[PDB]
RNA sequence: AAACUCCAGUUGACACAAAAUAGACUACGAAAGUGGCUUUAACAUAUCUGAACACACAAUAGCUAAGACCCAAACUGGGAUUAGAUACCCCACUAUGCUUAGCCCUAAACCUCAACAGUUAAAUCAACAAAACUGCUCGCCAGAACACUACGAGCCACAGCUUAAAACUCAAA
RNA sequence: ACCACGAUCAAAAGGGACAAGCAUCAAGCACGCAGCAAUGCAGCUCAAAACGCUUAGCCUAGCCACACCCCCACGGGAAACAGCAGU
């Protein structure tokens, strides 16, 4: 998070703002403000850091950055209320936008889709080609085919070597 | 609207609620045979492949889990 | 009538309960829900549609464990009524309603009216209800009853929930 | 006739296409790929219906399949009209 004696968005470009009292300094910091305050300054800090025009908020990088950092404001308050439903619906769809959104700057500009998940740490995934149940049955049943997979690759390679000691037994 | 439709609905509802607990004791020994049955066919489908891929035990270390008890 | 009679009235001290008036307001939330006060956090998405099962929720009742307990109150007990009264009426009291941690996953969960976009002209339109329509998409329906059932499958559910037939029967519903 | 570097006809092999009902059959369980090889990678099919069960000869100048049964027929069971007439 910005430290707190970071000025707000709206008097970091006041001019004279380095030589007011240190009280007044307090008083328009991060420290005296609310939480969306401080959020207003890291979406600032992602789009210089990312974005080629950081005064652009309607593009498609934009828009992933302003809801990167709403995604964080909502992980940050289940951390604390862990039964507050409403909010864990509020993450759940953003994390859904945000995904769709990558989805289609993935398709469109894949230089910039890049830079996006490095900027904010996003690590895209593809989602799944099917959607069911992996209930107790079936789940035991793939693990037993799995086993039974790998078992039948080591006999195999058994009957490679024998094989090949008989062959040579003959010359 | 009348409520004739939900009536007959109730009476079968409520009858068949009646039967249920007179015989909640037949059926608690029955239920308990069909998922032994349900255990037993479930091992057999485990058998059925390792036996069809050439293995004449289970995999070294498997265990069927009693996927079916309350436990 | 039973019940109480360490009962009742005034006064003072005094909640892990419930939130007159405002509200003739019609707001918030995806729905379920939400109407005492304060503060903190906080109410997704710059195209739309998109799921019984994926993902996350979901009144009341109910289950497991530990607490609180004013009042209410299934069950149960007592009183009365009645041909009988396992009720309706009166009294008492419990599970339960509350908190915490997990489950359960249902409703006439209905404003019985799907989401989005558009129209008020033409034929306005079976009836009633809450006027009649267009485009597009998903979901669903095809006589009644059997059937919120049987079987199978899944599920922390073991008298449960979800999905859900057929045979016999009728010429109606 | 015989060769036909051909035509006609048409197997095997490779690619593609090709019935119905049931999803209360929802997962299949090795079903892929690379490499000259050794071997390496962990993939392949599937609600646009895989896998499975049940029904049925078909798309009729005709075609397919079968030919007592064990899909086949060395072998075995056994001793064969689903050729015509006939019982
Ligand atoms: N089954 C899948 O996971 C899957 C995959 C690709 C596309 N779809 C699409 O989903 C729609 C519903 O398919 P169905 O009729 O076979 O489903 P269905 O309702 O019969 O459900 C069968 C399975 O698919 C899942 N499913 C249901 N609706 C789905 C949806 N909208 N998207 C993804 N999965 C869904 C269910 O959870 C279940 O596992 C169709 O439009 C289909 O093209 C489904
Ligand atoms: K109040
Ligand atoms: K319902
Ligand atoms: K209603
Ligand atoms: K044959
Ligand atoms: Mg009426
Ligand atoms: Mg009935
Ligand atoms: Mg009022
Ligand atoms: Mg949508
Ligand atoms: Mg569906
Ligand atoms: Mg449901
Ligand atoms: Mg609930
Ligand atoms: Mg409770
Ligand atoms: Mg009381
Ligand atoms: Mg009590
Ligand atoms: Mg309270
Ligand atoms: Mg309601
Ligand atoms: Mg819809
Ligand atoms: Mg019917
Ligand atoms: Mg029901
Ligand atoms: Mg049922
Ligand atoms: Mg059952
Ligand atoms: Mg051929
Ligand atoms: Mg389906
Ligand atoms: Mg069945
Ligand atoms: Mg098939
Ligand atoms: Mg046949
Ligand atoms: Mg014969
Ligand atoms: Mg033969
Ligand atoms: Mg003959």
């Amino acid at each position: 998070d910005p430290p707190p004696s970071t000025l707000l968005k709206d008097y970091q470009n006041v001019p004279g703002i380095e030589k007011v009292d240190d009280v007044v300094k307090r008083l328009l910091s991060l420290e005296m403000a609310n939480k969306k305050e401080m959020l207003k300054i890291k979406q600032e800090q992602f789009m210089k850091k990312i974005v080629a025009n950081p005064e652009d908020t309607r593009s498609l990088e934009a828009r992933i950055i302003a809801l990167s950092v709403k995604i964080r404001s909502y992980e940050e308050h289940l951390e604390k209320h862990r039964k507050d439903k409403a909010h864990k619906r509020y993450l759940l769809m953003s994390i859904d936008q945000r995904k769709k959104m990558l989805k289609n700057l993935r398709n469109t500009n894949y230089d910039v889709f890049e830079k996006i998940c490095w900027g904010l740490g996003i690590e895209y995934t593809f989602p799944p080609l099917y959607y069911r149940r992996a209930h107790r049955r079936f789940v035991t049943k793939k693990a037993l085919c799995i086993r039974v997979f790998q078992e039948t690759q080591k006999l195999k390679k058994r009957r490679r070597a024998l094989k090949a000691a008989a062959a040579a037994q003959k010359q | 609207k009348n409520v004739l439709k939900i009536r007959r609905r109730k009476m079968n509802h409520h009858k068949y609620r009646k039967l249920v607990k007179k015989t909640r004791f037949l059926r608690r020994k029955v239920q308990e045979g069909r998922l032994r049955r349900k255990q037993i066919k479930f091992e057999k489908d485990l058998r059925r492949i390792w036996l069809k891929a050439g293995l004449k035990e289970a995999p070294e270390g498997w265990q069927t889990p009693k996927i079916y008890l309350r436990g």
